[PDB]
């Protein structure tokens, strides 16, 4: 049972941070150290393409 | 049979109705019957999950 468990939560984890990339950052939840915005990195900026559904 | 007394009739038989019902839900198998012995059942759950795993 521990050791499934213990499988479990090294899955949800990868699933997570591959998430986190998407957004542009770095997943490193309790350590300051290792935590980076990728924007900023290597100097970019986030363009929004907003869409308007009530028109 | 015989009208009053002295008179004579044609007889035609009989009519019989039944009420409607329905069997909708035992032609789908749905449930599932245990015969038991008294009149006290016990069922047990058992629930499990994951967790978090932050940096260290």
């Amino acid at each position: 049972r521990h050791m499934a468990r213990i499988r479990r939560s090294h899955a949800i984890l990868k699933s997570k941070a591959m998430y986190a990339a998407l957004k542009g950052t770095s997943w490193s939840p309790d350590d300051p150290v290792s935590d980076y915005n990728y924007y900023d990195v290597w100097g970019a900026t986030q363009t929004t393409a907003d869409v308007d559904f009530t028109k | 049979m015989q009208n009053g007394d002295f008179q004579i009739l044609d007889y035609t038989g009989l009519i019989s109705t039944m009420p409607r019902v329905d069997t909708l839900l035992q032609s789908m198998n749905l449930f599932t019957e245990h015969f038991g012995r008294t009149t006290v059942a016990r069922i047990e759950r058992l629930d499990d999950g994951a967790g978090d795993i932050k940096a260290v």
